[PDB]
């Protein structure tokens, strides 16, 4: 990767400068310019920015540094569907206060009614280029901030010499002080005064640094899009995580059942060994209310296939019924990876619906993940909902397929082992499976359990009936 | 039907929606960006761009996923949108779900999400370890989603996916996994066998773990909720309970099970002993119920059996138990309440509890149940329009010093400070029930 985070020098970089400045009842806003020769460090530096602040409501502060002609990436309204329509709220009727330098611009977050300073870049260079975006705050001595992961670190995040990459990767035993499997730009700032929030609207990758060198700050280092901020007021931690809920939309609920216990294994070679686990927990008394299957179900791991001797329909049928009877729910694996190299529902129907992530040649583009050579599905699409819709209605039908109460999506980064390291490990996605093992040979067919299983049909152990 | 009948006591302020107002950026989208804009600026480097980040999977953006140069639909660039990939499956996946059961509410356990994925799916932590590092952090991950992020639903594999996990480490993430909002045990193609029933120990870890959760399952799909409602946490830090105490501010190796629930596990490997900070308040230790003062000073209990973990109640709430724990679920169900009452240091105490049908998107019926206690009287207000079938047994009230007079439904364990009354009170309208 390198150390781009920790040697880059900006020392060169000009800042910007606001020219014109104009309020208006909910709002403040100023033109941007570079206050000097562009440095062009990782990319080239915009000549040019805009600076939006609205007051949504008396939590929630809008602070937007983006380009002026909407050329720069924003994430869609699609996907991050955005807070204040039909909101505004009248400055001194705001929890929150904005202030800002014209010369050099810098601007600062405040609480309106006691002026404590909740993010400040007053001194601190504003970096806006084609590649790289770079804020940072000053921070009290010794501050208590939370999130900004996914991360398996310490919940209240280290102050001193702490990098936190957000950029999602397949990264296998969730290791510290890397990035892992999501993406969630907020961070709480807990302070004795009260709690705040300040998230950040980008969905680009971006090296987070906390440090007291000199004194204490952290700092964004985004490789593209806007500085997109919602200031969120508190004061106390739950006000945050609500206010938060007013920007993320509130979380869907949760079937009552789904609290209850979830047995999963990768390795449960067929329905036997499913059934087993089952009447074993029974048996035991401990209650158990799901039982799961990974990729073991799948017909040589190919999405939307079922092994037609280790999980034949007949028996699959038998098994989700049995475990339906016993009032339990049963849970399986789906993933993005569509093969290619044969023909399947979900590679047939693909390319028909013509739903598959292309190269500029107009290919679709090829990876290999556990079936082998395959191609990913680009949700962008507007066929995309009908395509994967279709593929469920088609296979968890209690036929095709299991008809599963509920859904596991992994391996959905998307997870290419192909690029290990890419590009394809300099070889053909055909040589990299049979190499890699994409893929394996599944365990030698099972005359049935390795011994009766209780409560579940004859057909579920046909070697003791 | 949907007649969604007694919901909406629990929803926040609906801040004023000015319609004409519409956006303040003057535009017809939140992003102010037309549909052919905000698309990416050209002659970019995509695969490795001039500043690199911390990437773990290696040397350029691609490694170990798609290439990043890929064109969508619409013109985005997977340099992009490449963390959105994980949430727009998830989203993808979620409507399909919908449409094979249009009626449900769709469970979807998915690995990659980002910001806002909270309102369509749920999260497992992904590929850890069976190692004693993996369930010491769990408690800081689970309390990043549930807390921070607004996906409630959220769990590690218990025991550990890689590796093989030991008797010791399996029983302990049993008893610890119990108080996840997404409780399951998942394992590596090449790990031994780790079903709790592969061990003594670790099946009666569980035995005890999964009847404690079961007695709260209504208490914690009522934070759920709470959280579905307003956006308040399920799962809860000790500063977020004791903002102006800084001993909380670090702490990651305790939570708030809901609001009321201390979770206090044994963390350090190959011991029975336990050092935990009890904050300035009333607890109650779990079922005994015996009163526990915290001074804002750390804890120290011996000899924690590998089967058992520390559990306080927090004073100040009314916790609506199942009377008994149940092989199934809709056993549960059918199970009646003890509404556990937890007094605070001004000798009140209050607590919700949500029933429905307990499947559908959009309920026919509901019951948003409010709980006041004060002054030997528990008060039971809010909605009533579920038929549960079911009502409350018993009235347990904590922290009661002496035994009293009158000798009518009413056990006193002296020893534990204990009143538990006999009742049989229907959840079909508000009541009153005197206990002291
Ligand atoms: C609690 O969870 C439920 C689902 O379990 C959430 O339901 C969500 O409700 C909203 C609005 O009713 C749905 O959004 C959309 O609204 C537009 C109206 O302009 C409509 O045309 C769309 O078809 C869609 O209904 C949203 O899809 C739905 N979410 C799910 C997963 O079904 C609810 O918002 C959560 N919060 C509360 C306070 O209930
Ligand atoms: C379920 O439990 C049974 C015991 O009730 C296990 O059966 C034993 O399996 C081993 C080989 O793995 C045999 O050597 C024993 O003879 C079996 N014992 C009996 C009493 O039949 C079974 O393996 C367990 N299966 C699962 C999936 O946990
Ligand atoms: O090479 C990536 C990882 O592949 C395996 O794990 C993946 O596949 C399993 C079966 O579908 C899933 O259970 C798991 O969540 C996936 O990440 C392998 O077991 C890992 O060690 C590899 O790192
Ligand atoms: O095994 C059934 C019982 O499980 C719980 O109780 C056990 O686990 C607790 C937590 O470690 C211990 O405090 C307790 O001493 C154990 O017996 C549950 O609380 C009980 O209601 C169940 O009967
Ligand atoms: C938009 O602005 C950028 C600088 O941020 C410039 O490179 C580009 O050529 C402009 N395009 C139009 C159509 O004005
Ligand atoms: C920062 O911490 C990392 C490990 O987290 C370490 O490798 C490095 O030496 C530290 N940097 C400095 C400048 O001390
Ligand atoms: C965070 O700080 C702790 C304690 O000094 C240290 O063990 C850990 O390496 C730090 N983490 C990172 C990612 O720097
Ligand atoms: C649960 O216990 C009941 C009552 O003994 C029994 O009918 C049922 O089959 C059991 N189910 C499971 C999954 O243990
Ligand atoms: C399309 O371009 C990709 C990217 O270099 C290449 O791997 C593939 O072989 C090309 N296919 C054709 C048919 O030209
Ligand atoms: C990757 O390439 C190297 C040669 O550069 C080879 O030794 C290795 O076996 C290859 N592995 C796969 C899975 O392609
Ligand atoms: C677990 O131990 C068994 C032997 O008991 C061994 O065959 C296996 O390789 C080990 N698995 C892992 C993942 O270390
Ligand atoms: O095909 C499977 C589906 O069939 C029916 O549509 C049922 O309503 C649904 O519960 C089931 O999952
Ligand atoms: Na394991």
């Amino acid at each position: 990767p390198g150390d781009d985070l920790y040697v880059k020098d900006l020392s060169g970089c000009p800042g910007y400068k606001a020219t014109k400045h104009w309020q208006t009842r909910s709002g403040f806003y100023a033109d941007l310019t570079l206050a000097g020769p562009a440095c062009n460090v990782f990319g080239t530096d915009l000549p040019d920015l805009k600076l939006e602040v609205e007051y949504q409501t008396s939590d929630r502060l809008h602070v937007k540094i983006l380009d002026t002609n909407n050329t720069v990436y924003q994430v869609p309204d699609s996907v991050f569907p955005r807070p204040g329509f039909g909101e505004w709220c009248s400055p001194k009727d705001s929890k929150l206060k904005f202030d800002f330098q014209a010369d050099p611009f810098s601007f600062t977050v405040s609480r309106t009614d006691t002026g404590e300073v909740l993010f400040d870049t007053t001194g601190n260079k504003l970096v806006f280029e084609s590649q790289y975006v770079y804020l940072k705050t000053h921070l009290p001595q010794n501050p208590h901030l939370y999130g900004l992961g996914e991360h398996s670190d310490a919940f209240m995040l280290n102050t001193t010499n702490y990098t936190r990459t957000i950029y999602t990767r397949d990264a296998y035993g969730t290791p510290q002080g890397e990035n892992l499997y999501g993406a969630h730009p907020i961070y709480f700032d807990h302070r004795q005064t009260g709690t705040h929030g300040v998230f950040l609207l980008n969905s680009n990758g971006m090296d987070i640094f906390i440090d007291n060198n000199a004194t204490q700050y952290l700092e964004y280092n985004i490789i593209g899009g806007v500085l997109d901020f919602y200031f969120i007021a508190g004061p106390s931690p739950r006000d945050v995580a609500i206010q938060y809920a007013e920007i993320t939309q509130t979380p869907l609920m949760t079937p009552y059942w789904g609290l209850g216990y979830h047995q999963c294994k990768y390795g449960y070679q067929d329905v036997y060994e499913v059934a087993a686990v089952v009447a074993n927990y029974s048996t035991n008394n401990i209650p158990l209310e799901t039982i799961w299957t990974d990729i073991d179900y799948m017909d040589r791991r190919r999405i939307f296939t079922i092994d037609p001797e280790r999980f034949p329909a007949n028996l699959y049928k038998d098994l989700v019924d049995t475990i339906h009877a016993r009032d339990q729910h049963y849970i399986v694996m789906v993933d993005p990876a569509v093969y290619y190299k044969e023909s399947n529902p979900a590679l047939d129907e693909g390319l028909r619906y013509d739903i598959f992530m292309k190269e500029n040649n107009g290919s679709e583009y090829q990876g290999v993940v556990w079936a082998g050579p395959s191609h990913f599905p680009d949700w962008f699409h507007p066929d995309s909902q009908q395509y994967w819709s279709e593929q469920f209605l088609a296979f968890f039908d209690g036929t095709n397929g299991p008809d599963i109460d509920a859904l596991w999506i992994d391996m959905n980064e998307p997870a290419n082992f192909y690029n290990r390291p890419y590009p394809g490990n300099n070889t053909t996605p055909e040589n990299f499976a049979e190499v890699d093992g994409d893929p394996p040979a599944a365990p030698a067919v099972r005359d049935g359990p390795d011994a009766p299983i209780p409560g579940f049909p004859a057909s579920l152990q046909p070697n003791w009936v | 039907s949907r007649r969604n009948l007694g919901a909406g006591h629990w929803k926040s302020p609906k801040g004023k929606v000015d319609p004409r107002a519409g956006w303040q950026n003057g535009k017809q989208t939140g992003s102010g960006c037309g549909p052919n804009e905000c698309k990416g600026l050209p002659n970019r480097h995509l695969i490795r761009p001039p500043y690199m980040i911390q990437n773990g999977a290696g040397p350029t953006l691609a490694d170990s996923t798609a290439d990043t140069d890929l064109v969508q639909s619409g013109g985005y660039v997977q340099y992009d949108t490449h963390n959105l990939y994980g949430a727009m499956m998830s989203s993808h996946s979620h409507n399909a779900m919908r449409a094979r059961r249009p009626d449900d509410r769709a469970l979807v356990i998915t690995r990659s999400t980002f910001a806002g994925s909270g309102k369509d799916v749920s999260h497992w932590l992904g590929d850890n370890v069976s190692g004693w590092l993996w369930y010491q952090l769990s408690i800081s991950q689970i309390l990043q989603f549930a807390s921070l992020y607004q996906i409630p639903v959220v769990g590690p594999d218990v025991c550990g996916f890689g590796g093989n996990v030991t008797e010791t480490l399996c029983a302990r993430w049993a008893t610890l996994g119990s108080f996840y909002t997404f409780f399951r045990n998942h394992a590596e193609i090449y790990a031994n066998p780790q079903e709790f029933y592969r061990w003594p120990t670790v099946a009666q870890a569980a035995r005890n773990g999964i009847s404690i959760r079961y007695q709260l399952l209504d208490y914690i799909y009522t934070a759920i909720y709470k959280q579905n409602q307003t956006g308040t946490p399920a799962l809860n830090p000790l500063f977020f309970n004791y903002p102006n105490d800084p001993n909380t501010y670090p702490i990651d190796l305790q939570f708030f099970y809901g609001d009321g629930i201390l979770v206090s596990p044994v963390t350090e490997e190959n011991s029975t002993s336990v050092t935990f900070y009890l904050p300035d308040d009333i607890f109650y230790e779990w079922g005994t119920g015996k009163p526990v003062r915290g001074q804002g000073e750390y804890v120290s209990l011996d000899n924690i059996d590998y089967t058992d973990i520390t559990i306080h109640y927090k004073g100040g709430i009314v916790y609506p138990q199942r009377i008994e724990s149940a092989n199934t679920t809709t056993a549960l169900r059918q199970k009646g309440f003890n509404i556990v009452v937890a007094p605070g240091l001004d000798g009140r105490a209050e607590g919700s509890l949500y029933l429905d049908d307990g499947v559908s998107v959009v309920q026919d019926t509901v019951s948003e149940i409010d709980f006041v206690y004060e002054n030997g009287k528990l008060t039971m207000t809010g909605s009533f329009e579920y038929e549960a079938g079911v009502g409350i047994e018993t009235i347990t009230v904590l922290g009661v010093e002496s035994k009293p007079e009158g000798d009518e439904d009413v056990e006193y364990d002296a020893e534990n400070k204990k009143l538990v009354k006999h009742v049989d009170v229907p959840l079909t309208g508000e009541n009153e029930i005197t206990i002291l």
